[PDB]
């Protein structure tokens, strides 16, 4: 969510 | 800043490396194991200059602002995004504002290194702190 | 003159045995990546991958790091590569890799891979 | 007027099976390296690990990189590691580590395989 | 741009399945010198000679354009003299010494690490 | 000395 990137 | 003293350079490196779980934990969703450092760039002891490291996470870590005061300047944590932190490295009293750096979290092996069988991810800088002595 | 190394090329896998529904073989990833570490999309725009026509979406194209493409597949060809730059004014540059997944004479995981150089202002 | 930092400790694996031959569980490395790698040979002389006397030869001394010693066993126990360095008007620094074989409860879960003990420390000159 | 110019050398080896009937070779290894940043180090650099051990043909290896890297297969350690010659005629060629690495530490085999890196660090200041 |  955001700034914070799942991969 | 008024500068007292002598102004000296230091080169340092600063970064990530992180390792994958192998499978995503249930408990918090967690997939990796990383840590974050800064270091110098030759085999030194930046204590005798550096105060303190500051090490900023995303507010999704409970305590997001984690202080290390002795070497080794780093902080180990597990999670399952990544995200920017943000480093500022204080010097001893003789000056006042801190070096800010900005690194953006690794975690995610590329497709050419996982087929490569590489089992850490690493993403490394160098910079180089202006300070006085 | 600035100068920035690149090297591109592609790393490719055969599988244990011919895929029975595509005929396919190997695994492979095309990349482009610079000599050192450095996040290239500080200049680099995007970099296309033109792969051969057998492919649907032959055109790939990738705006953040990692600039690497992943497909399987089972004969070698040539894969145009164009990096595109966010400057105007920078003629994008173009590279030719052929795709290697059979090993060479003098070589687990085939390595094809070449240095080269950007050459801006 | 010469700080260099150092990392040192260990690694281990357990068998998978009790070697039953002699009851070793676990191999194990035990270990002493720069913070920063550099020629840690121009100023070290040898390191010795001084091991548990249910060894034989417990006294396993390292003159080149890699300042390592290899064993296997089941026990944990304290290590005495001792650096002696190159100059002779510079007394030997000794470290102890406790020699970790047994993964925490956190690791499984994560999925690790292989236990690291490692620390942090500084070798001071004049 | 940066105050000083850092650098990395030393090398990486892979060792083969076994050791190769013909000439007993057990590994494949490069040794390099190379920018710890993404530069253009023939800009400063003019050429770079590894001197390799005399088992090897022409072992005075001179590489004059980047990469500045040598790529052999072998099967012993040995002492590489690494002499890095400048494009200004007043710097004065420098000489590192690197222990070619071929076998791995116990430590690192215990860990997953199939790759034999040995890596040291130098620096570098121009006018 | 020796544990486990």
């Amino acid at each position: 969510s955001g700034r914070k990137a799942q991969g | 800043s008024r500068v007292k003293g002598v102004t000296i350079v230091k080169p340092i490196v600063y970064g990530n490396v992180a390792r994958y779980f192998g499978k995503k934990r249930e408990e918090d969703g967690h997939t990796h194991q990383w840590t974050v450092y800064v270091k110098p760039y030759r085999n030194e002891d930046m204590s005798a200059y550096v105060k303190k490291i500051q090490f900023k996470l995303h507010e999704s870590y409970g305590n997001p602002l984690r202080v290390v005061t002795k070497p080794p300047y780093e902080i180990t944590e597990t999670g399952w995004g990544e995200f920017e932190i943000i480093i500022k490295i204080f010097f001893i009293d003789p000056n006042e504002r801190p070096v800010t750096l900005y690194h953006l979290l690794k975690l995610f092996q590329s497709d050419t290194n996982a087929m490569l069988g590489k089992k850490t991810v690493v993403s490394e800088f160098y910079d180089e702190m202006i300070f006085q002595d």
